[PDB]
């Protein structure tokens, strides 16, 4: 019902958007919860958590199919 | 061919380095 994932890009480090978590249910909210501990932007953005969610594991750099739509969810959290 | 970075840190500390969550 309820799935978040964390997204870790730093230019020059990451060679690509890094998954670094993920979390359904109580885990999802813990993750949403702790963004906004930590002041990180938070987009509800459906078929993009869920394609996320089904393709890339934790651990696992984003591929070729989310380069444009994580592009342009990188670009609207940065300002936000 | 898929790539990883699999060895990471807990889950706080990935979260407050983190860039961006998305949600459903």
């Amino acid at each position: 019902a309820h799935i978040a994932i964390c997204l870790y890009y730093k230019l020059g480090e990451t060679p690509l958007p890094l998954v670094i978590e993920t979390g359904k249910d109580a885990k999802a909210l813990q993750i949403i919860k702790l963004a906004e501990l930590y002041d990180i932007p938070v987009i509800e953005d459906i078929p993009l958590a869920r394609s996320l969610y089904k393709n890339i594991h934790k651990g696992q750099y984003i591929t070729e199919d989310f380069f444009e739509p994580v592009a342009q969810l990188i670009r609207i959290a940065i300002d936000l | 061919r898929l790539h990883s970075e699999i060895q990471s840190g807990s889950l706080a500390n990935n979260i407050k380095k983190s860039t961006v969550i998305v949600k459903n």
